[PDB]
């Protein structure tokens, strides 16, 4: 679900 | 200014914040650091070296926007400095800035000497970026900034099989940069891949332990897979180092869904160490 962050 | 400085640094006091800041950044106290960072900027706006670092630390500290601020800064002062357009791709990546993120990793390639000579939000701007970017790759084929380059626009796709294979490529070159592995990390996860990601994820941690992105990035996988214990522990860890409100409300949704009501009325007090202690 949740974004990930480069 | 439109950076929203801290009120009461106390490196504004301080003989040497620059030089503080970067002892900061080797011990990896990122907040700290960013301080620092943000007092020579206050005393010394023209010194591109202070935004750029203040800005590379903000989003190692989870703080895009911050970051974008202050890179802005140091791209007017040195358009050439590359590690400045890395940055804002990356940061307006996750932003979903698709148009700026592609402008940064066109100036980031078009600003080497070296290289100086569909997508519905900029379809032939990214058209552009991956025909450069490949072109470059004929010229410099184990390049691993390429590599890691086309996986930031792979990333902005959407591609996350083409640009985790870009990347993993970038790190058998670089298996000691912390940025690249959370850049592997995150499109891992962003790609359904949580497992394989947290494995990315714990290498950048070994090599940057106050790294509080992947820290984030690590509460997160967790949670898609529902394993609350373990994303409820690094996100403890997470805000901690961080020092937020965003992080504090992912926090007491984790406590809910594990049954805990007792420790979500905790949350609002905001005060991590009950849950240090209980975690």
């Amino acid at each position: 679900n949740r974004a990930s962050k480069l | 200014t439109d950076y929203p400085f801290e009120a009461n640094n106390p490196y504004m006091y301080h003989e040497n914040p620059m030089e503080e800041g970067l002892s900061m950044l080797k011990l990896a106290n990122l907040a700290e650091a960013a301080l620092a960072f943000e007092a020579v900027c206050q005393a010394a706006p023209e010194r591109e070296e202070a935004w750029r670092s203040l800005g590379l630390t903000q989003a190692e500290n989870e703080k895009d926007g911050l970051a974008i601020i202050a890179l802005n800064h140091a791209r007017m002062l040195d358009p050439k400095d590359i590690a400045v357009h890395a940055a804002l791709a990356v940061s307006h990546t996750n932003e979903h800035n698709a148009n700026a993120a592609l402008a940064s990793l066109r100036a980031w390639l078009l600003s080497q000497p070296q290289y100086e000579q569909f997508f519905f939000a900029a379809p032939n701007e990214y058209r552009e970026c991956r025909t450069l970017l490949h072109a470059a790759l004929e010229m410099n084929p184990n390049d691993a900034q390429l590599h890691a380059s086309l996986g930031v626009l792979y990333n902005l796709s959407n591609n996350y099989d083409s640009a985790a294979a870009n990347l993993r490529r970038a790190v058998e070159l670089r298996p000691d940069d912390a940025q690249l592995w959370n850049k592997l990390g995150a499109t891992l996860a962003n790609g359904n891949r949580p497992q394989e990601a947290l494995d990315a994820y714990n290498r950048a941690l070994d090599i940057n332990p106050g790294y509080v992105r992947v820290m984030y990035n690590m509460a997160v996988s967790y949670s898609n897979m529902s394993q609350y214990d373990l994303a409820a522990k690094q996100l403890v860890r997470a805000i901690y180092m961080q020092v937020t409100r965003s992080m504090w409300d992912f926090f007491r949704m984790l406590l809910n869904v594990m049954n805990r009501p007792d420790l979500v009325e905790l949350t609002y007090a905001q005060n991590v160490e009950p849950f240090a202690k209980e975690f």
